[PDB]
């Protein structure tokens, strides 16, 4: 059993209401998980406003952006779930603000609020395809220069569609449709028996 | 013009085909008796209006729609097909 | 009314009277852990691994057994019902031999998982274990019964689903071993289901002994083509060869069970299989060659000949799509000489109304019948999962079964009216005694097997049965949607063929011999090359070289139902779709394309060029083909009778006899079956 | 329906942007074929830009078109600068790969699954 | 040749590989090695089979040497035990 | 248990390449202080959770106890 | 304690076996 | 202000899939059945859509299975039939949904089989 300190569960819950009251407009759900973490959920339009309040509020200073990520739930209408994890060196605490974005409904960029996001937002565009308005320079960071397709999308094949080899005839590296010599063995692992939720 | 096959595709329990099935219920036996070799196919489509498909010689198929047509019009159209 | 309100942890799931504790949990959404209880098998209570705790009650109750009462609260995840599982799992595991890396029900174990989820982290059985003695239950089921958790599912299935009543418990104490007292093999169809139903890996499949392990197996859901019940099945393929075929549940057709033939004849699918398109050499011996050359051998002969000169004799196991591609093709050469090997009487309305040739009483209608008149077929060996239907409805409900055939082992108590087709007329006269039984019945059903029709007086046998169905219907005054007359087939591509307007019987080819014949998977002896014209130019279109291959001027290899997205239809017209589990082998190709391609080389190109297009083609010739899983309700029995009355034929005194008299008859029938080493081992075991 | 806009309210405005990008590429093709010493013909290259531009000609969704040029513009930048070395550019021409026939008879003769 | 007798054949297009380089096959094939193993006689109806060495063996199983008709064979060692 | 040890974070001023360097040399120094303690105070005990549910069972146990094999098989597979 | 390169190969067998044409001419 | 589009979100142009695998790939939306081997039903809950199976030729050097189809091992899981159908439409893959078939209620009672009568 982990050493839960209820002292925290309460204080963070109380902040969660605080934020919910301070920004009734964009906060849709707020919950302090049993893992002692707060995850305010905001309408995509509240990206700029909710972050700024957390970066610059005396009772909630959340100066650094730990991470910007986008889970992809294909079932969910709004496919991506942009998640921003923020830290407060002052109150030694953290909060995650997560929004929802669909493939062709872009989110605002927070490079203004935190310049840390300049790179992570480019990372989210390259892997998932979400677009960030007002970004200084959005362009693929991790994928190859000519890569077609957004890789971390759940609908993208792991091996991908193109692989590279050197061809003598043309004396230059050349893409070809992927031909794998041992396909990824897709072990089915889920067990047909569940675990009675505690 | 020999037609090897005559096919009737009567959708079931739908207002439009009522007349089409009425034809079968009343005169199918008659037709078959008369043309005792020709294969008259009674088939049941769905969400489609009835069609009297006819296959003429050398793989040519022809279509006559039976949507909302009376029992004798269906009889007349069938009789027109095997001339 | 009749809605007991009980709380599953407070959910107040209102259930009908007689709902068992477990059933309520299912409805609310939970699933009480369980070893001895199978939905279609009687409750036994042997394991007691399902103990739950109804609220305010001293002891925990047996879920599968207690009928839930009013006001109860089935606390499932309580501190008690977990000590009632943490302590049972202690016992099942205590005498268990830990050879999980031998037990090929490794990931397919309902006892490790339940242990990993409802069991304890460690063992306290510091004492010694027990061992039983492996015996022989047959050539299909490997009983390493030291694994057995004495859950008595087998003894139930072997008595309740199948009527074998052989397997039984022997002895008491911790050496109760559930094996045949004397070593008599468990020989019956429906036999392999024991494997699937034993949650432990005590008895498992001997052919699929150690070829794989379940996490690896990629599972593609497809349709049974060995028999005409069209049982749903899942083909488990690893790295591209089929490793096992196990049932998948279809309430109406095969409800979790499949035949011994259609799960051990996946091995037959892998040998004697045609792959490259050979063509005859100068000396006559067949020689391999590229498609282009083999196809134009056929196309050139096709352009030269026409009309009667060209024919087809479609064999069994040929998909509907291929059928419509072969008819369109032979129709563009002015030939309607398209015939199936199984002769269905076609002198009155046949093939024209779609009820003359279809079980009008859906398989799930055998459950709501009252008297069944089996005439001239052995269901046990012609439709094993329909014999089961009449098995369940004779046990749980009260069907009065009557057979007019050979007195034959039917796994149930039937009434043998006699072995003479004439007796049909007798009942029609009403003179026969059973007339009263039929008269007493309110929802009766006649079933005329296709094999009775395959005799020479089959036209007369169908007409005689239709007369009796007519007055049975009149005397009973049975309601219109209840349908007394139905006929069951034993060839997968017979209802589809008759549907597309293929005319049954090779009688037409017999009267005028075709210069060219394109056998389409036909391994039957319906027409032989001596019978054919001098030219005898015939080209086999199929998957296994059996009877049609060595007498074939061209070999155009095709695929099998594990290897194509084709459609089939069982006996009450439910069209179903096989999915491609494995890509077809060698240069072998899908049946529909070979014929679309031959047509392009010939020049009378068929309209479709992709399979959705061929599905659209099937729609224009027939409805069932495109709508899947959908039985066609209305039929026109009354006009069928009128034409039957016009037809006059004599039923010869020769008794009508099913060809599959005993089970050795059953194991090898079609091509894949014949090519089965497992079926061959089974055949010699019987002999 | 009822969908928020990205950069163009209507296909009309969006098409304006496509025109600009076409021009951009058109003006750039020659330079690339020289700064990358590519062994292609400018006329050929511009044809490629046309082909690629046309390949997506069917779209009529304002939002989809806007992203398409955003992406297109990004490709230009890379190509404008030398971020995309020749291997990258020539890939557009699919020079090494063997073309596959689309004729049914052709496929039948070669692949199990067409 | 090998355990399951792998025999790239005189006509295979793969036997090309060994040209100028030998094949990997095994002497003292195991198939015959346990067959060469004496039958472990025992007194008790049932016997264990740690594989020899406990933790350094196989998961312990108890074999029923109850019928002289058959010498139990632990599914792991292939050791026959003679009642 | 970085809570039970005692170390000094090496904070820096006039942050620049040289200052941070000095910080990295100082954490090399402070880590030796933390390592010393860990050697001085490491407890007798087990090195993996006892929940066969999460941690794989010991090999002597999986080769003599059925619940341990089942837990070994399921955990690895 | 007081030419020989391992050539890799598949050790499984033929699996699918094709039907031998009858050598008897007809 | 929002703009109006009646065009079925098709984003086939942005997904980045090769043309061949968007026009020749049929995906089936189905709820997985249960390996008859086990009686647990926790794998028959969520709908899955799976792309059509393709070539798996043997590899000459080692005999390993080899596949040229990228979308083979991909099976996406969708909670409801409506959502899965949506994924096929906007991605442009053809779909053929199969209705969930759930076990019919079955009446059971230990007392019933004890009936000598029947
Ligand atoms: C040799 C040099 C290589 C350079 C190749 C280049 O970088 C790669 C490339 O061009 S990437 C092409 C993608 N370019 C688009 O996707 C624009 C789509 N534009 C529209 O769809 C319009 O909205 C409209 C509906 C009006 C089209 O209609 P229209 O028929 O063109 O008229
Ligand atoms: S049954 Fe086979 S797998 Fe399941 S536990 Fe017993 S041994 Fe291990
Ligand atoms: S064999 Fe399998 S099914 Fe028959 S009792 Fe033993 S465990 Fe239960
Ligand atoms: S399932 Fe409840 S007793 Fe076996
Ligand atoms: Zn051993």
């Amino acid at each position: 059993v982990r050493p839960r300190s209820d002292v925290t569960h309460k204080q963070l819950s109380a902040f969660g209401e605080y934020v919910a009251e301070i920004l009734p407009k964009y906060v849709q759900q707020v919950q302090v998980s049993c893992l002692d973490e707060l995850e305010i959920c905001i309408h995509p339009d509240g990206v700029i406003p909710t972050l700024t309040f957390l970066r610059d509020h005396t009772n909630a200073q959340f100066k650094s952006l730990a991470d910007l990520t986008a889970v992809d739930v294909p079932t969910r209408q709004n496919r991506f779930e942009i998640v921003y994890n923020l830290l407060s060196l002052r109150f030694n605490s953290r909060i995650r603000v997560k929004t929802y974005a669909d493939e062709l409904t872009p989110i605002d960029s927070i490079v203004s609020v935190h310049i840390a996001a300049n790179w992570y937002e480019r990372e989210v565009w390259d892997m998932f395809g979400v677009f960030f308005f007002n970004h200084p320079d959005l362009r693929r960071i991790l994928t190859d220069y000519g890569f077609e397709g957004h890789p971390f999308r759940k609908d993208f094949p792991l091996t991908g569609y193109v692989e590279l080899r050197y061809d003598d005839e043309v004396k230059r590296v050349v893409a070809e449709p992927v031909e794998l010599a041992q396909e990824f063995r897709k072990f089915d692992l889920n067990s047909p028996w569940e675990a009675f939720p505690a | 013009l020999g037609l090897r096959e005559i096919r009737v595709h009567l959708c079931q329990r739908s207002p439009g085909s009522q007349g089409v099935r009425d034809f079968i219920v009343q005169r199918y036996v008659e037709l078959k008796k008369a043309h005792p070799n020709l294969p008259i196919l009674i088939r049941e489509c769905s969400e489609v209006q009835p069609k009297l498909w006819a296959r003429y010689a050398f793989g040519q198929e022809k279509t006559v729609s039976l949507n909302n047509l009376s029992a004798d019009e269906v009889t007349r159209a069938m009789q027109n097909v095997l001339s | 009314s009749n809605l007991i309100e009980v709380f599953v942890d407070g959910q107040s799931v209102m259930v009908e009277p007689g709902t068992t504790v477990l059933q309520a949990c299912e409805k609310v959404g939970m699933q009480i852990p369980r070893f001895c209880y199978h939905e279609r098998l009687s409750v036994a209570g042997n394991c007691r691994m399902c103990l739950v705790e109804i609220e305010k009650a001293p002891k925990v109750v047996a879920a599968c057994a207690m009928p839930v009462m009013k006001g109860w609260n089935i606390l499932t995840n309580s501190e008690k019902s977990k000590k009632a599982r943490e302590g049972v799992m202690e016992f099942l595991l205590a005498n268990h031999p830990l050879d999980c890396p031998i037990c090929d029900q490794g990931g397919e174990c309902d006892l490790q998982d339940q242990s990993m989820m409802f069991g304890s982290d460690r063992s306290r059985f510091l004492e010694g274990k027990r061992a039983v003695e492996d015996k022989n239950i047959g050539p299909l089921v490997k009983t390493i019964m030291t694994r057995c958790i004495q859950c008595t599912r087998c003894i139930r299935f072997a008595s309740e689903i199948a009527g074998v009543d052989d397997l039984g418990t022997t002895g008491r104490g911790n050496d109760m071993q559930v094996g045949t007292y004397i070593e008599k093999m468990f020989m019956s169809e429906l036999s392999g289901n024991v494997i699937d139903i034993c949650p432990v890996g005590a008895l498992t499949s001997k052919p699929y002994a150690f070829t794989a392990r379940p996490w690896e197996t990629r599972k593609t859901e497809s349709i049974d083509v060995m028999d005409a019940v069209g049982s749903n099945i899942v083909v488990s393929t690893r790295t591209g060869e089929v490793m096992r075929i196990l049932p998948r549940m279809h309430e109406d057709i095969n409800e979790e069970w499949i035949s011994d033939k259609t799960r051990f004849a996946y091995d037959g699918l892998k040998r004697q299989r045609l792959t490259e398109p050979m063509v005859r050499n100068e000396k006559g011996l067949l020689t391999y060659t590229s498609w282009e050359d083999a196809l134009s051998r056929v196309a050139g002969m096709l352009q030269n000949f026409e009309g009667n000169a060209v024919a087809a004799i479609a064999g069994g196991l040929v998909d509907a799509e291929a059928l419509v591609a072969l008819k369109d093709l032979l129709n563009k050469v002015d030939s309607d000489n398209l015939c199936t090997e199984e002769i269905f009487p076609t002198e009155g309305a046949g093939t024209d109304l779609r009820s003359n040739y279809l079980l009008n009483t859906t398989i799930a209608g055998v459950e709501e019948a009252d008297v069944v008149l089996l005439v001239g077929t052995n269901p046990r060996f012609e439709a094993p999962l329909f014999n089961a239907r009449i098995r369940k409805s004779w046990l749980h409900n009260d069907l009065k079964v009557a057979l007019i055939g050979s007195p034959v082992d039917l796994t149930y108590r039937y009434d043998h009216l006699g072995d003479s087709p004439k007796i049909l007329q007798d009942i029609a006269s009403g003179r026969h005694s059973f007339c009263e039984v039929l008269k007493d019945a309110k929802k009766p059903m006649v079933v005329l097997g296709s094999s009775a029709l395959q005799r020479d007086d089959g036209a007369a046998i169908l007409v005689a049965v239709s007369n009796m169905v007519q007055k049975i219907r009149v005397t009973t005054g049975v309601a219109a949607e209840w349908k007394v007359m139905n006929i069951l087939h034993r060839i997968a591509s017979q209802v589809a063929a008759l549907d597309l307007g293929y005319k049954p019987g090779v009688e037409a080819i017999r009267k005028n011999p075709p210069k060219m014949l394109f056998l389409l998977g036909a391994d039957g002896g319906c027409i032989t090359r001596q019978d054919l014209p001098k030219d005898c130019f015939i080209v086999y279109q199929g998957h296994h070289g059996d009877v049609g291959a060595p007498m074939a001027d061209v070999i155009l290899p095709g695929a099998a139902y594990t290897e194509k997205s084709a459609t089939y239809v069982n006996t009450e017209g439910r069209a179903q779709q096989t999915k491609v589990a494995v890509t077809p082998p060698g240069l072998a190709r899908e049946d529909w394309k070979i014929i679309r391609a031959l047509s392009e080389i010939a020049g009378i190109t068929l309209p479709y060029d992709t399979l959705d297009q061929v599905r659209n083609r099937l729609e224009e010739v027939s409805p069932n083909l495109v709508r899947y899983d959908d039985i066609e309700e209305t039929n026109y029995f009354q006009q069928a009778s009128e034409l039957a009355k016009l037809v006059n034929q004599e039923v010869l005194a020769d008794p009508l006899v099913p060809p599959q008299l005993t089970i050795k008859d059953f194991y090898m029938t079609d091509s894949i079956s014949r090519a089965s080493q497992t079926m061959a081992k089974c055949v010699k075991a019987v002999t | 329906t009822s969908v928020k806009p990205i950069f163009s309210r209507d296909l009309n405005e969006a098409k304006r942007r496509v025109r600009e990008l076409y021009r951009a590429w058109y003006r750039e093709v020659p330079n690339t074929v020289h700064l990358m010493q590519l062994d292609i013909t400018v006329k050929q290259g511009r044809d490629k830009v046309r082909e690629m531009f046309m390949k997506n000609a069917h779209v009529t969704d304002p939002r989809v078109v806007d992203l398409l040029v955003i992406k297109g513009k990004m490709e230009l930048q890379e190509t404008i600068k030398v971020w995309k070395q020749r291997t990258h550019v020539m890939r557009f021409f699919h020079e090494t790969e063997t073309p596959r026939p689309k004729d049914f008879l052709s496929k039948f003769y070669m692949g199990h699954d067409p | 040749i090998t355990h399951t007798g792998q025999v790239y054949d005189e006509k295979d297009y793969r036997r090309v590989r060994f040209v100028d380089r030998q094949k990997e096959v095994n002497e003292n094939f195991a198939i015959d090695l346990i067959a060469q193993q004496p039958v472990n006689e025992v007194e008790h109806r049932i016997i264990a089979c740690d594989g020899g060495g406990g933790a350094l063996g196989h998961p312990k199983v108890y074999i029923n040497l109850d019928k002289e008709t058959k010498t139990g064979t632990c599914g792991y060692c292939g050791l026959q035990f003679k009642q | 248990v970085y809570d039970q040890v005692e170390f000094d974070v090496p904070i820096g001023s006039r942050g620049d390449c040289y200052d941070r360097y000095l910080c990295r040399v100082e954490e090399m120094r402070q880590s030796l202080r933390i390592i010393e303690q860990c050697l001085n105070k490491m407890p007798p005990g087990e090195i993996k959770v006892d929940d066969a549910k999460v941690s794989p069972p010991k090999r002597a146990e999986m080769k003599t106890s059925m619940e341990s094999l089942i837990h070994h098989f399921k955990l690895y597979t | 304690p007081t030419p020989e390169q391992y050539v890799p190969y598949s050790t499984t067998r033929k699996k699918i076996h094709e039907w031998v044409p009858p050598s008897t001419p007809y | 202000q929002l703009i109006t589009v009646d065009e079925k979100l098709d984003i086939t142009t942005l997904t980045g899939v090769p043309e061949e695998h968007i026009k020749t790939r049929k995906v089936r939306i189905f709820v997985p059945a249960r390996n008859n081997m086990q009686s647990g039903v926790n794998n028959t809950k969520k709908w899955k859509m799976e792309f059509d199976t393709r070539e798996r030729w043997e590899n000459p050097l080692m005999g390993w299975a080899s596949t040229a189809d990228p979308l083979s091992n991909m099976v996406l899981t969708f909670s409801a039939k409506e959502d899965a159908i949506a994924f096929a439409e906007k991605n442009g893959w053809s779909y053929d949904v199969e209705e969930k078939k759930v076990p019919k209620p079955k009446s059971k009672s230990y007392g019933a089989n004890f009936s000598w009568n029947k």
